[PDB]
């Protein structure tokens, strides 16, 4: 089975939304 | 040929400027470069 417990997700699920080299 | 103003067209951007090596850190997927201006600053080379 399995359970559908809640919780938080803080900072994260970020990704690289292209492939363009960024700096400062 | 670097160091040398050229007529670039890397995989389909036209273009024209000095090309030359870089110490950039370019992650395995990045193509392309680019400033906080949006315009095209570094191209990887497909065949090197
Ligand atoms: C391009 O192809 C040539 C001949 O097959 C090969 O020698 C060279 O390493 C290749 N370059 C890349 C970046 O795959």
């Amino acid at each position: 089975t399995t359970t559908q417990s809640y919780t938080n997700s803080f900072t994260r699920g970020v990704y690289y939304p292209d492939k363009v080299f960024r700096s400062s | 040929v670097k160091n040398k103003c050229v007529n670039f067209n890397f995989n389909g951007l036209t273009g024209t400027g000095v090309l030359t090596k870089s110490n950039k850190k370019f992650l395995p997927f990045q193509q392309f470069g680019r400033d906080i201006v949006d315009t095209t600053d570094a191209v990887r080379d497909p065949q090197t």
